[PDB]
């Protein structure tokens, strides 16, 4: 679950693992950690994912009404501004760590939300399990006012060190450029070597031993 | 003056004018037969630019074998059927079961009884023929009035002309009744309660339970009613 | 503390149907692949910036709203028009029904109507939209009732004003024709001949989201 | 603790309870106690557990059916009554503890005779047999010896004799009384005997 | 807790969805009390949701969950599609987040002219695991996924699927205790629906 | 023409809604009591004209506790309100503090209800005791005046009832001498005569400190003397 | 609601009235048993059990057939029978018509006394057991005064029945006797149509119905009793 | 803390100790375990002193009201179901208690027992206390029913004598109570009984 | 935080036939440390009922205002000064109003009603009050309690000191106080030996070994 951010000279890119779990074992091969607040901003969090799902649509949709209610795009600073205060009296209850981040008036930001209420602005960060993984092969290449393709590269590389060096992660890696124009839902990287293909066995059909046929026919 | 306050002969005001009310508001036709409970409208038309193809706003739909056809203030109505909905919803998520209409009209007059009697608020100018089946004593219909003296029957005409078209149902009206031949029958007193002698088949509207062990609860469409208008002509089952 | 009348009918609602009854005229038509709206923006002066004056407000991506009355009105039943708009798209992730949000308003108009101490609303919406459904034009009444329109006008003097619409209409027209026949129903319907860029219009845009027409974008249609 | 077998047959239901009132750990307040629960519309509930709440929730369920079957002249159906009590007890318990165990048992036109098995907990199920307490680890299995189907009503009170019997020797307090609440065809005597 | 326990698994073929769960609902952890308590309810005819945990709250959500959907489904002549039911259970569950609502329910059914699989899982808390292959939830679900993971062709036929989503229950419940006897199998097509009560271990 | 208002007042200085129940209460029956220096001895009719009525249903004599008894004027409907509120704080009164509450503590807090500022309760009573210091016998009334009367009448005849008491009241009489007494004015204003049914006196003796209801038969042995 | 200039109360003597535009309802009393009867009025070929309109049943052994507004006695007895069994819960004893009787005129008192509530325009009466093996059939008033009788009319033109029941009625009856002098009581609607009087014969704290049947047997021998 | 009931052909007679103990300190010797909750309802007390003296006299409250409001004679089912109804609200409050309420109903001689936890439980031999074990021995040992007033007062003072020899908690005056057709009679204090001796030795 | 501590003390009751005698001491003593010399812990109420407690000095200046707002607001609305019988009923519902929390201070009433009658109720801490002839509280409750046991009732065959006068019997008070100062730490100094007779109270003092 290693979510990686960073920015680069006109966007912010964003990458995580798409691999759930419960501890012991693999919940899901394909789990989308990113989201879409809007349209020039996304989020991506860690931390437990019950928890996540109403706090980016709780998200999403308030800053959508705030939205309507104003013409211009909302801005990145409103957003942390509002979970905070839930955060901070669902201090035991509700635990998130949420790095989100766009393009709006100001620069590219990325906050970074800690689950007892801190948060503040970050270049680079990582964040889940594997995050200090993710967080070693950033600081050593991490350039300033890098280009596009010069961080599609690091958080590829950043995610990658942070798959194969932790245990709670892996599946495919996805990322998302939130430049001013529109969004990029990209999925590259997707572990194509192919170690060991399987071999599912179709079963032949006799019977399986079964008493009751109750079979119905509504339309 | 108020809902509160009496008057020297016993009666109201407010659940007297809301009686009232509902005499200038489009007819509804209830009617009990042998296979299942059927009900009639009247679409008031304000102009021709309306749907008429996939909306009505006569009968609704209460549960998913009680259903009623209201007939008065049109807007208050919607209050009373979203109100409805949570009681047939509520007896169901209570005690695992569908609701008895007669556990239903006294849990919907009440809300009615309710206005008539304190709160200082205008009573609800509405009043439906409500009908549907039970396991408990089969098909039933009621009709409940803006004061909550609700009465069970076999066939109802409130709504505009009542009187005329009640009296319909007094002679052609039988014990056992089919359901095409109850159809027939709920059919001329819907037409001739507006003095004309043929619907224009863009206008009243029909429904029909006919509980199959499944409670079917089939609505209609303008096509299907053609068929029925057609039989009218040469079976006309006539005003009397 | 709105009560009856001896004839039957309230007569603060009567009331507050004549004040829509003197305002600007409001007009929407369905058409098969998406449904437009219109309204004739009375100018006063040309201090009063077009782009925060409007009378084309959305609910979603998808659900356009028309006023027609009290000015001072036209927000507050839009705060809570977006508020069901967001309290649906919260539980239910997909986007509301204008069928399940027009039966929520109508629901909010008819609770100021019983309740005592307060007033009516003074105005008629049109909402309309694309839905999963096909398209829809809905227009709300003061007392609290709906219908299920295909062209109507709430604004002043319909009585003529659908007129036009009940001869100059098909059950088949496309989107661009139906511009031409709005424009007809407002600039040929009564005074206000001058329509240099000041009518607003609103149009489903063929299943794509809700579009409000530009001031140029009109001129194209408003020279015939 | 306390026995509540209770067995489902084809056309009567029968229901066996222990007529102890424990006190404390050691002494017996009173034999031939009270823990059924009759209503008018052919239903008997039973519950299980301590008098206390035993008491308060057999009452709380009793008049509350009771003034059910006279708002309307009609009488409470045995699958609704099951379920209204399950949802009285998941109410009563995110505040209150309600240590009960109950046993729905009745009977309607509709469905035929029926019974419910329940627990401290929310766990409604229809079911044709079962029993509670610590007794229910001795009884719940000499019932599927002797269920065979279209069993006759006097079949079931030699089924509770080569039942209680058993109670009387292998379990920890050996219990001798015993209440019957028989529910054959629209009638519910009380068969009670000892041992 | 692991009290009462139950599995549902949640199975997509080419065209047509299965589910399939025990029915052995126990008082303790190691008792039987009954065979004959479905996990699997009829929320539509075109949604069917599959429950597992604690009874306590099977039969309670699902009757809420039939109060809110019931309620929901008169508001328009049309039914209601899984996408909209599915984002729901998420918001039912959260709403009540520190209540103990201990259920893992499945909900599977037609996305819909055309028709889609779309299985969905969840977790006490309301986590929205979205899976357009097999899915599987309750106190079963380590002996299940491996199951269900060597065993599971992409697209398969009407009557293929119900053999594999057979041998992927009669297989795990043999290897559990606690999850006894009894498996609903429900195989549906967009017109027919099957209700098979396979013959497990009755052990 | 001031009436709209409960709390209006007038231009000389006195209220109004309140008035309007002081007429009220002299269309109920008529009563007495008299507190004699060995206790009070109370006297009311009994309007049971239709003779289908129980005849013990319906009592204008009630009791607020077993040492202080009350009689009834105006709304009947409205004085069981009060009596039941009297027989809950007397009652109160005695779960706090163990002795019985007085009289003038009672009447204090049976008028202070009729002080709702709903409406004010047309009804006036004649709250009588042996609590302490004696036997006490008041008489409350709708605008809350509390005063101590040693011998007064309530009812549509309480007008005859009092000049009667004015030239009979002697303050050595003992139960039997007011017992008589108690009866010569009912003998003046009634419209029927001195029954064994439609009197329903009763006394609170100094003695045992308790009130006792006098029966059918031990009336018909005090109605006989001929005063 | 307030008072009036002279002492009376427009709120509530209007709701009295109301009570006189409705279906007659006629008690009569006995030995161990209490029949009842109401006269009510349906159209015929429609309305088949007028949703048991009057006899309304409270708990095992305590009848109640109101007479006044219809639409209004769901309330009444709603917040009746809640009552009813409320009372068997905390006190573990079938409620006496004594305490319900005393509860419902308590209602309706606490709806005139309030402001901003209208009147319970209903009138009724309570026929039940007490707690020994006894039966007192009680009647309340919309004013909120109740009180027990032997026999007793409510609705409209109660006077001219009731004034009847008040010279031919008996001590103690027989089953037939008693119902055949509540049957005399076809003095409010002409005719006697059999499709019109309803009885049921409370006993043994049992209540039932009488069919129709025996209904025609007796209604019958009325019409030969005038000459 | 013992407490008795019997329930014979005429009264029940209850008898009761007077030692209100604390620990390892007996407090006092005279408290008053006999309640009269009405002219002819009388309860008992048990275990803690003030947790159920409030309520028991709290229940004096809701009877006299009743004996007014109704003017007619409570019922002990009814007076035994409101202290059963009372205690719900303080159940899990640690509140300790046990209540024998016994008296002359309309119908028979209603006896019934009261717990904390609400086990409104009627009968014919109740006992609760510290020391009531033995108390509800010696009577099963020796109870008929048709025991005569003469020789029947004499069990309750032997029960209670054997009970509090035994038993360290009871102690002190031993009451005895006898309720009437309507009203109670009254035996006040032994306080050393030796019913057993010849003022020889010590026994075990 | 434990909101129970123990200032430590004693009240001793006696009685007779017109007479009560209550007596205490004055030592407010804290945790381990004697604080002040001079604190009563009787204080009067009416002319003949006086109240008498040794708990925790918070809920004892709080329980004695707190008893004499309810006993002077009794007074002017009845007019009659208020026995013992009532006063011992009052606080019962006093102490038992805090239930869940209660008053850590025991108390002692003491005075006379009618012509003669010395009564002198005690209790706990709950609230359930019960009459007595003699009584101690406080902290020297064990140690005195049994000294005044053999003086009214008897263990002797010969029930010695048959009549009690008030005279002997106050310095019976004063020997049983200086043998409570001996041998138990809390018991003060400073007594107040007050005796309640039937025209009104003393305030005869008696300064102990201060130890």
């Amino acid at each position: 679950t290693t979510i990686c951010g960073l920015v680069c000279q006109n966007a912010v890119i964003l990458g995580a693992d798409t691999r759930a779990t419960e501890g012991p074992i693999v919940a899901d091969k394909n789990c989308s950690k990113l989201h879409y607040i809007s349209k020039n901003i996304w989020c991506a969090g860690a931390g437990v994912a019950g928890d996540l799902e109403h706090t980016t649509l709780w998200l999403q949709h308030n800053v959508e009404l705030h939205r309507l209610n104003t013409n211009t795009q909302p801005r990145v600073s409103m957003c942390v501004s509002r979970l905070t205060q839930e955060l901070f009296k669902y201090q035991g209850y509700k635990v998130c760590a949420i790095v989100l981040g766009g393009v709006d008036v100001n620069g590219p930001q990325l906050y970074g939300i800690h689950p007892h209420g801190s948060s503040c602005l970050l270049p680079f960060t990582a964040l889940g399990s594997g995050s200090l993984n993710a967080m070693a092969v950033l600081e050593a290449k991490y350039r300033d006012n890098m280009t596009i393709e010069e961080g599609k590269n690091l958080v590829c590389e950043a995610i990658c060190a942070g798959i194969f060096n932790d245990l709670g992660s892996g599946g495919n890696v996805d990322i998302c450029v939130i430049t001013k124009d529109s969004y990029q839902h990209i999925r590259p990287y997707k572990e194509p070597n192919m170690r060991l293909y399987h071999l599912p066995h179709p079963t032949i059909y006799p019977k399986g031993t079964t008493p009751i046929l109750s079979e119905k026919i509504e339309y | 003056s108020r809902t509160t306050t009496f008057s020297p002969e016993g009666r109201l005001y407010q659940v007297e004018y809301a009686l009232e009310a509902i005499n200038n508001a489009s007819i509804t036709i209830g009617l009990i037969t042998k296979d299942g409970v059927i009900l009639g409208a009247d679409k008031v038309f304000i102009s021709k630019l309306i749907d008429k193809a996939n909306n009505y706003e006569k009968i609704y739909k209460i549960d998913k074998h009680i259903f009623c056809g209201v007939a008065g203030l049109n807007a208050d109505a919607n209050i009373l059927i979203n109100q409805s909905r949570l009681y047939a919803q509520r007896y169901l998520y209570n005690y695992n079961e569908v609701q008895p209409v007669s556990q239903l009209v006294v849990q919907i007059c009440d809300i009615k009884q309710s206005y008539t009697q304190y709160g200082g608020l205008r009573p609800y100018g509405v009043s439906f023929l409500i009908g549907g089946y039970d396991t408990k004593d089969g098909y039933q219909l009621y009709h409940t009035d803006p004061s909550g003296n609700y009465s069970g029957w076999f066939a109802t005409a409130i709504g505009t002309n009542n009187l005329t078209a009640s009296s319909v149902l007094k002679q052609e009206w039988k014990n056992d009744m089919t359901l095409e031949e109850g159809l027939l029958l709920a059919l001329k007193t819907l037409a001739k309660s507006t003095d004309t002698e043929i619907p224009k088949s863009e206008k009243i509207e029909l429904a029909y339970l006919t509980n199959k062990d499944g409670e079917v609860y089939q609505k209609y469409l303008t096509e299907k009613e053609i068929e029925e208008l057609i039989k009218l002509y040469t079976q006309k089952y006539i005003k009397e | 503390l709105t009560t009856f009348s001896p004839t039957g009918k309230l007569v603060q609602i009567e009331y507050a149907l004549n004040r829509v009854s003197s305002s600007s005229p409001a007009l929407g038509i369905r058409a098969k692949n998406g449904v437009i709206i219109a309204t004739e923006k009375k100018s006063p002066n040309e201090l009063i910036e077009e782009n925060s004056i409007f009378k084309i407000q959305q609910i979603s991506e998808h659900i356009g709203i028309v006023y027609a009355g009290m000015p001072g009105d036209f927000r507050v039943l839009l705060k809570r028009a977006r508020k069901e708009a967001i309290r649906y798209s919260l539980q239910y992730g997909s986007e509301i029904l204008v069928k399940e949000l027009v039966k929520i308003i109508a629901s909010i108009v008819q609770e100021f109507t019983q309740t005592g101490g307060v007033r009516p609303f003074g105005l008629s919406l049109l909402i309309c939209g694309v839905d999963v459904y096909g398209y829809h034009l809905y227009q709300i009444d003061p007392s609290g009732c709906y219908f299920n329109w295909m062209a109507t006008c709430v604004g002043k003097d319909y009585q003529n004003n659908m007129s036009f619409l009940e001869k100059r209409y098909n059950k088949d027209i496309e989107i661009e024709d139906a511009i031409h026949t709005a424009i007809l129903t407002l600039k040929e319907s009564y005074e206000g001949v001058l329509n240099e860029k000041n009518i607003e219009i609103g149009v489903a845009y063929d299943n794509k989201p809700f579009k409000i027409l530009t001031q140029n974008e009109i001129k194209d249609y408003l020279i015939e | 603790m306390d026995t509540l077998i209770g067995l489902r047959g084809n056309n009567f239901v029968v229901l066996a309870a222990d007529t102890y009132s424990i006190n404390s750990i050691i002494k017996l307040k009173n034999d031939d106690n009270t823990k059924f629960y009759d209503i008018h519309g052919n239903k008997c509930l039973l519950l299980g557990g301590s008098i206390g709440d035993r008491l308060q929730f057999g009452e709380f369920i009793r008049k509350n059916v009771h003034l059910y079957q006279y708002q309307n002249n009609t009488d409470m159906f045995v699958k609704s009554f099951a379920f209204f009590t399950r949802k009285n007890l998941a109410y009563y318990l995110r505040r209150n503890p309600f240590e009960v165990n109950c046993l729905i048992a009745g009977y309607d036109k509709k469905d035929g005779y029926q019974l419910y098995w329940c627990d401290y907990l929310s766990n409604m199920d229809s079911v044709n047999k079962g029993a509670h307490g610590y007794g229910a680890y001795l009884v719940s299995a000499i019932l599927d010896k002797y269920y065979h189907e279209n069993l006759t009503v006097d079949e079931a009170l030699d089924i509770f004799k080569l039942c209680f019997e058993e109670l009387k020797k292998r379990f920890l307090l050996t219990q001798i009384n015993y209440e019957l609440r028989i529910m054959y065809d629209n009638k519910v005597e009380t068969q009670y005997v000892t041992v | 807790y692991n009290y009462n326990g139950g599995c549902v698994l949640g199975m997509s073929g080419s065209n047509c969805v299965a589910i399939a769960c025990d029915l052995r609902l126990g008082a303790n952890t190691f008792t039987t009390v009954s065979t004959k308590f479905s996990k699997i309810f009829k929320m539509n005819n075109n949604v069917y949701v599959g429950l597992s945990g604690l009874a306590t709250d099977i039969q309670t959500l699902y009757e809420i969950l039939r109060y809110r959907v019931n309620l929901y489904e008169v508001r328009q002549d049309a039914e209601m599609d899984v996408e909209c039911f599915a984002n729901m259970l998420s918001s039912i569950l959260y709403s009540n987040r520190f209540s103990p609502y201990f259920v893992n329910p499945i909900v599977v059914g037609f996305k819909l002219v055309n028709y889609e699989p779309y299985l969905t899982a969840y977790d006490l808390i309301g986590a929205k695991c979205e899976t357009r292959d097999f899915v599987v939830n309750g106190v079963t679900s380590e002996q299940l996924f491996g199951m269900c993971e060597s065993l599971y062709v992409k697209d398969q036929d009407e009557n293929g699927l119900f053999e594999t989503i057979s041998q992927c229950l009669l297989s795990a419940l043999d290897r559990d205790c606690i999850s006894g006897w009894g498996a609903e199998v429900l195989v549906l097509t967009p017109e027919k629906i099957i209700k098979k009560k396979l013959k497990a271990r009755m052990d | 023409e001031y009436d709209r208002g409960v709390n209006t007042f007038s231009p000389e200085g006195r209220l109004f809604q309140v008035e309007y129940a002081l007429g009220a209460i002299k269309l109920g029956s008529t009563a007495v009591g008299i507190c004699v220096n060995d206790g009070v001895i109370l006297a009311s009719e009994r309007r049971i004209s239709s003779t289908l009525i129980e005849k013990d249903s319906v009592e204008k004599l009630l009791s607020i506790d077993d040492h202080i008894g009350c009689a009834m004027s105006g709304l009947m409907a409205d004085a069981r309100t009060l009596i039941d509120y009297a027989r809950v704080e007397c009652n109160h009164y005695k779960f706090i503090y163990n002795e019985n509450i007085n009289i003038k503590s009672c009447v204090e807090l049976i008028s202070e209800l009729a002080l709702d500022f709903s409406r004010p309760f047309g009804v006036a009573l004649l709250i009588g005791g042996v609590d302490k210091n004696g036997p006490c016998l008041w008489y409350t009334e709708p605008s809350g005046t509390n005063t101590r009367f040693s011998a007064a009448s309530i009812g549509s005849a309480q007008e005859g009832a009092e000049l009667l008491l004015q030239e009979n009241y002697k303050k050595d009489m003992t139960f039997e001498q007011a017992e008589i007494l108690a009866l010569t004015v009912l003998r003046q204003v009634m419209e029927d005569k001195l029954s064994t049914s439609n009197v329903e006196i009763c006394a609170i003796k100094k003695s045992d400190q308790t009130f006792y209801k006098y029966n059918t038969d031990d009336i018909s042995r005090i109605i006989d003397v001929l005063p | 609601t307030v008072f009036s200039p002279d002492g009376h109360l427009l709120q509530v003597e209007h709701a009295l009235e109301a009570v006189k535009k409705g279906g007659c309802a006629v008690a009569i009393k006995s030995s161990n048993f209490a029949v009842l009867a109401v006269e009510k009025k349906n159209i015929p070929k429609l309305q088949n059990p007028k949703t048991t309109e009057k006899l309304i049943k409270l708990d095992e052994h305590n009848c109640l057939a109101f007479a006044g507004l219809n639409a209004d006695a769901r309330v009444l007895v709603n917040k009746t029978r809640l009552e009813c069994q409320r009372y068997y819960l905390n006190m573990d004893e079938p409620a006496p018509v004594d305490y319900i009787a005393k509860y419902v005129a308590k209602v309706q008192q606490k709806f005139t006394h309030r402001g901003g509530v209208r009147p319970f325009g209903i009138a009724t009466l309570i026929a039940g057991f007490k707690n020994n093996k006894e039966i007192c059939i009680y009647q309340t008033e919309p004013s909120g005064i109740y009180a027990a009788w032997k026999a007793q009319a409510i609705g409209k033109n109660a006077k001219i029945v009731q004034e009847f029941l008040e010279k031919n009625y008996q001590e103690n009856m027989e089953q037939k006797d008693c119902i055949f002098l509540a049957l005399k009581a076809i003095f409010e609607v002409v005719e006697l149509s059999s499709k019109n009087v309803e009885v049921a014969l409370l006993t043994e704290k049992d209540l039932t119905f009488i069919e129709e049947q025996e209904i025609n047997s007796m209604v019958e021998l009325i019409d030969q009793e005038r000459t | 803390t013992t407490t008795l009931a019997f329930k014979f052909k005429d009264g029940i007679i209850v008898a009761v100790d007077s030692r209100a103990s604390m620990g390892s300190f007996i407090s006092s010797q005279n408290v008053e375990k006999i309640i009269e909750i009405n002219k002819n309802i009388l309860g008992t007390m048990a275990g803690g002193a003030a947790d159920c003296l409030y309520w028991e006299k709290y229940l004096g409250k809701i009877i006299k009201i009743y004996e007014l409001r109704n003017n007619e004679k409570i019922s002990v089912r009814a007076a035994s179901t409101i202290l059963s109804n009372i205690l719900y609200q303080y159940k899990g409050y640690g509140l300790c208690c046990g209540i024998i309420l016994s008296g002359y109903d309309h119908t028979g001689f209603n006896m019934f027992y009261v717990d904390d936890s609400g086990k409104k439980v009627e009968g014919n031999l109740f006992s609760c206390g510290s020391g009531s074990t033995y108390a509800y021995s010696i009577l099963d040992s020796a109870y008929d029913y048709n025991l005569n007033l003469d020789q029947a007062v004499e069990l309750a003072r032997n029960a209670i004598y054997h009970a509090t020899f035994r038993d360290g908690g009871s102690g002190g005056k031993v009451r005895v109570f006898h309720i009437h057709k309507n009203g109670y009679d009254k035996i006040i204090e032994g306080e050393d009984v030796f019913d057993l001796h010849y003022h020889y030795t010590n026994p075990e | 935080w434990y909101p129970y501590i123990d200032n430590g003390g004693t009240v001793i009751g006696l009685t007779g036939k017109d007479y009560v005698i209550l007596a205490a001491d004055t030592r407010l003593s804290l945790s381990y440390s004697i604080y002040t010399r001079f604190c009563p812990k009787i204080s009067k109420l009416t002319d003949k009922c006086i109240i008498g407690s040794s708990g925790m000095q918070s809920d004892i200046k709080t329980l004695h205002s707190l008893l004499q707002k309810k006993i002077q607001l009794f007074v002017l609305e009845h007019s009659h000064y208020p026995d013992i019988h009532v006063i011992a009923r009052l606080l019962c519902v006093i102490l038992y109003s805090r239930r869940f929390f209660p008053y850590y201070a025991f108390n002692i009433l003491a005075g006379v009603d009618e012509n003669n009658k010395g009564v002198l109720y005690n209790y706990d801490s709950v609230g359930s009050y019960c009459e007595a002839t003699h009584s101690c509280v406080g902290s020297g409750s064990q140690l005195i309690l049994p000294i005044l046991d053999n003086r009214v009732e008897q263990k002797n065959q010969l029930i010695k000191n048959t009549n009690f006068n008030l005279g002997d019997d106050i310095n019976f008070v004063k020997d049983a106080i200086t043998s409570a100062t001996e041998r138990d730490i809390y018991t003060g100094d400073k007594t107040l030996i007050y005796v309640i007779d039937k025209m009104g109270i003393n305030v005869n003092t008696l300064d102990l070994k201060q130890d």
